[PDB]
């Protein structure tokens, strides 16, 4: 019924400007205005202002006010944010969301978010690498294994074991940031009868750089 | 502006019992709060507004109250899926403005951690590159302190530690704890041991390695 998807994520360096889009499908666009709301990182969720859908009319939170500028594509269903003279702690996750009434006080359903990253590093592919056990059973005919994907830049990546057909006993960290680039792993723990017996494989796509990789973790023990 | 206020921030109780969230504003704001809930790594869904006043869809467990200042969620039957940011929110008089949030942990009961050291790649000591990876899976309470330890010496320099966030379908959390190295300073020793302490134990898990065959 009512789904908001948004622009996919993206990374512009200081100075810039970039322009969200949130394409709203269910409602009748025109009766239902739009709440722009900013989680910040750490911060926690802060109204950035709302935009009547029918006149065409922004609010702006004050904290907003400036380099801030809400529009719409009316016609096609989509409101947008734009930031123009990006700073660099613009960086964030932006959400649209439905006003159930005027000024938006209520948001009832909300989009997936766009996440800005504000950063002059360069992007930077990946490094994936096998990481099978030196053996130790790891819990009872149990083998754990990984993947370690090194040193890309922005985030996100995409880490599937074997096309996502295994999915028990996955653990996937959450990327850290070194300085300039990102470190992530995942475990993967399988019988003793699933490998290396059966072919496990860790499929990363890091779509910044257009690398997708398939690491077959080989029994090397 | 109405500020709204939520304190604690973080909060426990096992499946099946209540917990009570506890928002406040700064002056009356005549019931009217809306409470979400943002699922980890989800956006906000819409809970309850005017205090008390149920989404479509939400089951009746989740109830709130509250009056004047004071304003409360509770939840009964604490699924493990509860797991969550609670946020209150004021929409009496512009601008909406939102409390910090409240986390929702689950507790369970104490698990080992499954520990798991892995020796560098191959192909990424080709890149000049030594990392040695350790998982600790599926552990509970969260507190686990990892020390690395290169022939002995408490490696604590060049260590990168990662975790989950408790998990929703078994209550548990996992680490990884990354000690990337030099090639030259990994072909320098030779014992290398990823040592954790946690509740579960009077005696440090150690894993350690130095590689054969299994």
């Amino acid at each position: 019924q009512i789904q908001l998807v948004q622009s996919g994520p993206e990374l512009k360096k200081p100075g810039e400007t970039v322009k969200i889009s949130c394409k709203a499908s269910g409602y009748t666009f025109t009766n239902y205005g739009m709440n722009w709301v900013k989680q910040a990182p750490g911060k926690g969720l802060k109204w950035m202002g709302w935009i009547n859908t029918n006149t065409g009319e922004p609010t702006y939170g004050e904290e907003f006010k400036g380099r801030f500028a809400f529009s719409l594509e009316t016609s096609a269903s989509t409101a947008n944010l734009q930031i123009n003279n990006l700073k660099n702690e613009d960086t964030a996750t932006f959400f649209c969301a439905r006003g159930e009434d005027n000024f938006g006080s209520l948001s009832d359903y909300w989009g997936q978010g766009t996440t800005v990253t504000v950063s002059s590093a360069k992007t930077t592919a990946p490094s994936v690498y096998p990481l099978a056990p030196v053996c130790g059973d790891t819990t009872g005919s149990s083998v754990t294994l990984g993947c370690l994907v090194k040193g890309y830049f922005p985030e996100p990546v995409t880490l599937t074991w074997n096309s996502g057909s295994l999915s028990s006993g996955v653990h996937t960290f959450p990327a850290v940031l070194q300085s300039d680039l990102y470190t992530l792993s995942s475990s993967v723990t399988v019988t003793s009868s699933t490998w290396p017996s059966q072919s496990i494989t860790c499929n990363v796509a890091h779509p910044a750089s257009s690398t997708k990789v398939d690491k077959k973790i080989e029994p090397r023990g | 502006d109405i500020v709204m206020t939520q304190s604690p921030k973080f909060m426990s109780t096992s499946v099946g019992d209540r917990v009570t969230i506890t928002c406040k504003a700064s002056q009356d704001v005549s019931t009217a709060v809306v409470w979400y809930q943002q699922k980890p790594g989800q956006s906000p869904k819409l809970l309850i507004y005017w205090a008390s006043t149920r989404h479509i869809g939400v089951p009746d467990r989740f109830a709130g109250s509250g009056s004047g200042t004071d304003y409360t969620l509770t939840i009964s039957s604490v699924q493990a899926e509860d797991l969550a940011l609670y946020y209150c929110q004021q929409h009496y008089s512009p601008p909406w403005t939102f409390g910090g949030g409240t986390k929702l942990e689950i507790k369970r009961a104490d698990a080992a951690p499954t520990v798991s050291i892995f020796p560098p790649s191959s192909e990424q000591l080709t890149s000049g590159g030594a990392s040695v990876v350790c998982f600790l899976n599926n552990f509970y309470p969260k507190d686990i302190n990892v020390k690395w330890k290169i022939d002995g010496s408490e490696r604590q320099n060049g260590v990168l530690n990662s975790w989950t966030d408790q998990d929703s379908k078994d209550s548990t959390y996992s680490m990884s704890s990354t000690l990337t190295l030099t090639k030259d300073e990994y072909e320098r020793h030779n014992s290398y041991t990823c040592e954790a302490t946690h509740k579960t134990s009077t005696s440090p898990i150690v894993k350690s390695f130095n590689r054969n065959e299994c």
